[PDB]
């Protein structure tokens, strides 16, 4: 074998491609697009009316048995009409296998909450609000959770600052901890680092 | 189809401006208990008319599902006040007591810097 | 495979349970606790005399920033900023231009040792073995501005601990 | 040291000075760089 | 003058406002302010100090890094004060001490050491000079205290001719001597007062008033060479002004009068304290003085600062004395 | 015998009884919390120096802030300095309790503690040894030793 | 070498001094200007020139992989020496 190459799974590649057919065929209301890596990880891309049927679907049948959920989170990309993607990735103790569900919203479309499915979904939905804006319908405990409180802007989109826009201070004439507008002794320092030579043909896009 | 849109709580803006009076009147009778419980150095008559003014900022909405999370952080912004999850600190953040009053005239703006 | 940790089902004879009554009325298995602090109690302790005595380090140990010369005197600095470029907290200035001579050395080159995570970074990147991070850790300060180092600070920390940063690098460059 | 004397240079400090924190010795912080930009220095004769 | 500091950036923490300030008397009530209204815009400040640095440490929060910097000064040394002042454009003097010490005495303080300052300051080249008179200075007054303030208000109206005088009355705020003092005679059982408090009438002001007012005369250039009166905006009775302290702080008031030689006679008892003593004979000549009227000098209004009402911020200052709507007392129409 | 020589001993008893017996308080707030323990564990053992392990607010006469501080936690740490009763000093241990270190540039993270409280003594590295926060302590011994408080109220 | 202004402050390597006026020098009253007394570019002229048999001379820095990229210096040119972009040193090829 080569030294300093990754080895290929071939077997597990062809398992995961047969479930994700599998799932597509159960729930066509709902699955858009079903791709496999070429490190074999699974993602079922759905539309966000399926939140609760697909997640529901693949924790209690009998051939997905997906019981816990790694982690869900969100990914901004402004140049979508939907900005913000949201990722769910479960395990599988009988099985031994994960699997990535995504779907989309955008600032001002709410995505029904998960807790029924997974009560760990409950923090994590407060994270994604507090640090992206999108608001979880029927949660039962909405709130920032990260963030400080007054804060006012979401911290993880693309297009807020990296020093945000106000800093904390003591001022001995009020005798309190105040907030100002944010200036910075040293300017965080820009640098265009990608090179102007395509880097992977294999990933090329059409012109 | 393309104006066609999920709503958060309210189909039109008759029913937001209801969620936006229900929510005034929650913050109009906690001022008196607010002022009290952190020792504020403001009156209740300035607690109040900062309400108005915040409300009056986001009078010219006419997108039912914006005035939706305007209201959703609202009651946000409410919750913490009322137990006592801020403190004094966030509570003036308001008020802006610390920051020198910044012109607002050409002529002042030119003297001073270069931004518009 | 796996091994249960609390899986015991205790025994029901008289003699067992008796030797339960024993140790719940004559408290048995806290006494033995109380020995174990006992023999402790006459155990060396491990306390070093700092000042007078020091904790063992090695030649890797990354302590405070430091421009090093040629034996010739000549810096080895030739603002290549690699440094500047490498370093994770941006705590690396840096300002360039021909000198006197036509060499390429740098005008400014300031580290500031609180943006400054000691990681090493800087030191892996530089081709000249000009900015290492030295063996010295105490250099606590009064101020917060006595941590702003400046070229001029970093190239009398390099003339300070020559003699032991040579040796330490001598010690270790056969595994870089 | 005695037994494996380090090299020498005649860079190295041969006065070795503890911290000097707190003491009129102390290190301030200071820019190297002289100035950027040159201003125009007005005419010294009267132009009437 | 090749050129000015040159002002840049916002007006924040991290701007340059081009000023580089020395003041004398910071780690005072009045230097405390002051010095964080030059630090909140990015000022340079020497400070002086003739404490213990550890008595000065609340200061260093004030400003950016390198900002705020301290010199040891002595306030008979001609050296010390000359290396605090040649590197500055502005000197602010709020040298002071409301009793007399083995060492200093009001002639020190108020006449001497500002003077020294403001010769040195000329000699020097520094082109702004502040100095803090008192409101009620005269030469024909009861209080040492206001005798030597007109000697030393003069002396440096003359060493230093475009100095801008700063006269104000007395300062109230959360670490003034002025309400804290009418409150710490509930220790004494009964609030002793000269005539019952009446027949007095003073025009207290704002400590933020007062320090807005200083920095804007440093940065008018129409307040060289001229003297101002940083005055109150409503006048009150000696009595009616404790009256409304002691409902504030919701303390018990009996009021009972006692004669002008006996409060004296108590004063000097207080006086043998080596320590910061509560009270002084000359600390009383100056509480039952009435605050004067000169109509002809500056004001606040002239500086663009308004003035701040005692009962906007009277439950500021007194709120620590309360243990565990209070009524305005009446003012004096101006006729 | 002359008032200026009892009041420099005098100076040197209060001096010696203060800084034999600092008792810290610590707030650990991040990874240089870890590095703190071990100065009171056996290695270091803190406790030799008179500088107990842990103290309550009210009966410590030494802040040390160990960690990064925080937007939402800056005004506990001011109400806890307050709360201090003097004489009082604070140590900043680490990079991010100096000035920000990693996270400098950070929306919610206070760039240094020493613009919300007053700082004596400053602690570099990320983390600083447990042998360099001792020094750090010990510095601050000899900066109380130097303390003149009696000797200027006495000129005063 | 370290060469006083008028006004007695030290002049560093770089250049640089505040001028006589400038209100920054505040910050050494009651302390000092750190600057560092060995000026790299007057130790470099007192090395002497290295005199080689060679067109082209190769320069490490000393020390092996303790020194400087390995570099290449043509000394074609009689009118002036080769010198090494990283250390400094000179050399020059004997009458040829
Ligand atoms: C019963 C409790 C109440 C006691 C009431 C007060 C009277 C008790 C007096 C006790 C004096 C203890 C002082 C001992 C100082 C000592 O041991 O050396 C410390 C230090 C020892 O050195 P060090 O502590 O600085 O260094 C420590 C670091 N290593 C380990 C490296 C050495 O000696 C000094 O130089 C300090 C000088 C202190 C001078 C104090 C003089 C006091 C004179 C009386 C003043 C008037 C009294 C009224
Ligand atoms: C006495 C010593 C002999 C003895 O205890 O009996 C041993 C006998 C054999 O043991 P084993 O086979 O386990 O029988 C128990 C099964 N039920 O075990 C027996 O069967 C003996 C009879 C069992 C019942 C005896 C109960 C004993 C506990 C009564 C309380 C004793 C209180 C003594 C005072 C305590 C304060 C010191
Ligand atoms: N406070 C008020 O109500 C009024 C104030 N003023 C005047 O304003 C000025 C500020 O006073 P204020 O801050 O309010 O009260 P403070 O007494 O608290 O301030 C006095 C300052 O002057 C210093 N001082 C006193 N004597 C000397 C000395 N020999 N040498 C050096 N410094 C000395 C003190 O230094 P240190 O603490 O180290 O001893 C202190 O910093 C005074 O001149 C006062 O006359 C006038 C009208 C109202
Ligand atoms: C009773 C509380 C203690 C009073 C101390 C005192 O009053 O002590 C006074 C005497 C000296 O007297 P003095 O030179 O007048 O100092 C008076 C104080 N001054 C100069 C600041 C005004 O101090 C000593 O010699 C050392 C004191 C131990
Ligand atoms: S040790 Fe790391 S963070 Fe510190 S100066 Fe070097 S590269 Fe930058
Ligand atoms: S990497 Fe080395 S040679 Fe390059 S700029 Fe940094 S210290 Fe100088
Ligand atoms: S200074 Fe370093 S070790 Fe300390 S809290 Fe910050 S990142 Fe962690
Ligand atoms: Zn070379």
């Amino acid at each position: 074998t080569r030294p300093t190459v990754r080895p290929r799974n071939d077997v597990a590649h062809k398992q995961l491609s047969a479930f994700g057919e599998y799932v597509a065929e159960i729930l066509p209301k709902y699955v858009q697009q079903v791709q496999v890596s070429c490190f074999n990880e699974l993602e079922i891309c759905i539309h966000p009316d399926g939140v609760i049927p697909v997640l529901t679907f693949l924790r209690d049948h009998s051939n997905a048995q997906f019981k816990s959920l790694a982690d869900l989170t969100a990914v901004d990309i402004p140049t979508r009409q939907n900005r913000f993607e949201i990722v769910y990735n479960l395990l599988s103790l009988r099985f031994n296998s994960r699997i990535r569900v995504k779907t989309y919203t955008d600032e001002l479309t709410p995505i029904e909450s998960s807790v029924p499915v997974y009560k760990a979904a409950n923090w994590y939905e407060r994270e994604i609000w507090d640090m992206f804006g999108v608001f979880f319908a029927n949660h039962p405990d909405l709130r920032r959770i990260l963030t400080d409180y007054g804060f006012e802007g979401h911290p993880f989109r693309k297009d807020f600052p990296l020093s945000g826009y106000v800093e904390l201070r003591y001022d001995d004439e009020v005798k309190r901890v105040v907030a100002e507008p944010v200036e910075l002794a040293q300017e965080f320092r820009k640098f265009d680092l990608n090179s102007p030579w395509e880097a992977f043909p294999a990933y090329r896009q059409p012109p | 189809a393309s104006t066609s849109v999920k709503p958060i709580f309210s189909r039109d803006m008759n029913e937001a401006k209801r969620r936006v009076r229900e929510l005034y009147r929650a913050w109009y009778r906690e001022v008196p208990n607010t002022v009290h419980l952190f020792q504020l150095d403001i009156s209740v008559k300035q607690g109040r008319d900062k309400v108005r003014e915040m409300f009056k900022k986001n009078a010219h909405i006419t997108d039912p599902r914006v005035v939706d999370l305007l209201v959703i952080k609202g009651k946000m912004e409410l919750e913490e006040t009322i137990k006592v999850w801020k403190q004094r600190t966030h509570v003036m953040r308001f008020f802006h007591e610390t920051e020198a009053p910044r012109p607002k005239d050409f002529l002042s703006k030119f003297y001073v810097g270069h931004d518009p | 495979t796996y091994k249960y940790v609390n899986l015991r089902e205790p025994s029901m004879d008289m003699k067992s349970v008796t030797d339960r009554a024993a140790q719940t009325l004559l408290w048995t298995e806290l006494i033995r606790g109380l020995g174990m602090t006992l023999s402790y109690l006459f155990r060396e302790p491990a306390t070093i005399n700092y000042p007078f005595e020091k904790g063992p380090l090695s030649p890797r140990f990354r302590g405070e920033h430091a421009l090093r010369r040629y034996p010739s005197g000549e810096e080895r600095c030739i603002a290549c900023k690699l440094c500047e470029a490498v370093c994770p907290a941006q705590a690396i200035t840096i300002e360039a231009e021909p000198r006197a001579d036509g060499s390429r050395r740098t005008t400014r080159y300031d580290i500031d040792m609180t943006k400054c995570i000691y990681c090493g970074f800087c030191q892996e990147a530089c081709p000249v073995d000009a900015i290492v991070e030295g063996p010295n850790f105490e250099f606590s300060t009064e101020t917060h501005e006595e941590l702003l180092y400046n070229k001029e600070k970093l190239l009398n920390n390099g003339d300070k601990w020559e003699a032991e940063i040579a040796a330490n690098i001598q010690a270790d460059y056969l595994y870089r | 040291p005695t037994v494996k004397p380090p090299t020498a240079r005649k860079f190295i400090w041969t006065n070795h000075k503890f911290n000097l924190s707190g003491t009129p010795q102390q290190y301030v912080p200071y820019s190297t760089t002289r100035k950027k930009i040159q201003e125009w220095v007005p005419p010294s004769t009267p132009y009437k | 003058l090749h050129h000015a500091v040159i002002p840049h950036g916002k007006g924040g923490r991290s701007s340059v406002s081009g000023i580089v300030a020395t003041v004398f008397g910071a780690t005072g009530f009045l230097g405390r302010y002051v010095v964080n209204h030059l630090g909140r815009m990015g000022s340079q400040v020497i400070v002086p100090h003739r404490c213990e640095p550890y008595d000065t440490m609340h200061l260093r929060p004030m400003g950016d890094l390198g900002q705020i910097i301290f010199m040891d000064w002595n306030g008979r040394d001609k050296d010390s004060i000359r290396r605090a002042v040649e590197h500055s454009s502005v000197v602010i003097n709020l040298v002071g001490r409301e009793w007399e010490t083995q060492n200093f005495d009001f002639e020190d303080v108020f006449v001497k050491i500002p003077q020294a300052i403001a010769q040195v300051s000329k000699e020097a080249g520094v082109e702004k000079f502040i100095h803090i008179s008192h409101l009620n200075a005269d030469i024909k007054s009861s209080s040492k205290y206001l005798r030597s303030k007109a000697v030393g208000e003069k002396e440096v109206r003359e060493t230093f001719p475009e100095a801008t005088i700063i006269k104000p009355a007395e300062i109230f705020g959360r670490e003034d001597r002025f309400l804290n003092y009418f409150a710490n005679i509930r220790w004494f059982g009964g609030v002793p007062l000269i005539s019952l408090g009446k027949k007095t009438v003073k025009q207290p002001v704002y400590i933020v008033d007062v320090t807005k007012g200083i920095i804007n005369a440093i940065k008018d250039p129409d307040a060289r060479g001229k003297t101002f009166a940083f005055v109150g905006p409503s006048r009150y009775l000696l009595f009616d002004l404790v009256q409304y302290v002691f409902a504030v702080a919701h303390r018990p008031f009996l009021p009972y009068p006692l004669p002008h030689f006996a409060y004296r006679w108590i004063g000097r008892l207080f006086e043998i304290s080596p320590f910061e003593p509560w009270t002084t004979r000359d600390k009383v000549e100056r509480i039952h003085t009435t605050d004067k009227i000169l109509p002809h000098l500056p004001g606040l209004e002239d500086l663009g600062v308004e003035a701040t009402p005692l009962e906007l911020k009277a439950i500021e200052v007194l709120r620590r004395h309360r243990t565990y709507d209070v009524q305005p007392a009446k003012t004096i129409p101006t006729s | 015998s002359r008032g200026e020589y009892v009041v420099a001993k005098l100076d040197d008893l209060i001096n010696w009884a203060r800084r034999s017996s600092l008792w810290p308080m610590t707030f650990g707030l991040a990874c240089c919390a870890v590095e703190m323990m071990h100065m009171a564990a056996p290695r270091y053992d803190m406790d030799r120096f008179g500088v107990v392990f842990r103290a309550s607010p009210r009966q410590s006469d030494v802040m040390i802030v160990a960690g990064t501080l925080t937007n939402k936690m800056a005004p506990a740490l001011r109400k806890v300095y307050d709360q201090m009763p003097e004489p009082r000093y604070v140590v900043s241990m680490g990079s991010c309790a100096n000035g920000g270190g990693y996270y400098h540039y950070s929306y919610s993270v206070v760039r240094g503690c020493d613009r919300i409280v007053p700082v004596d003594i400053y602690v570099p590295g990320c983390p600083p040894t447990a042998e360099a926060l001792l020094y750090g302590i010990l510095q601050l011994q000899k900066k109380i030793k130097r303390e003149k408080r009696l000797r200027i109220w006495y000129r005063r | 070498g370290v060469r006083t202004s008028p006004t007695g402050e030290k002049v560093t390597h770089t250049g640089q001094v505040y001028d006589d006026g400038d209100y920054r020098k505040v910050r050494f009253v009651g302390r000092q200007k750190e600057v560092n007394e060995n000026f790299a570019i007057d130790l470099i002229a007192e090395q002497p020139v290295s005199q080689v048999g060679s067109r082209v001379i190769s320069c490490d820095g000393g020390g092996g992989a303790l020194g400087h990229p390995r570099v290449y210096i043509n000394l074609d040119k009689e009118t002036k020496t080769g010198t090494c972009g990283y250390c400094g040193l000179q050399f020059r090829q004997q009458h040829h």
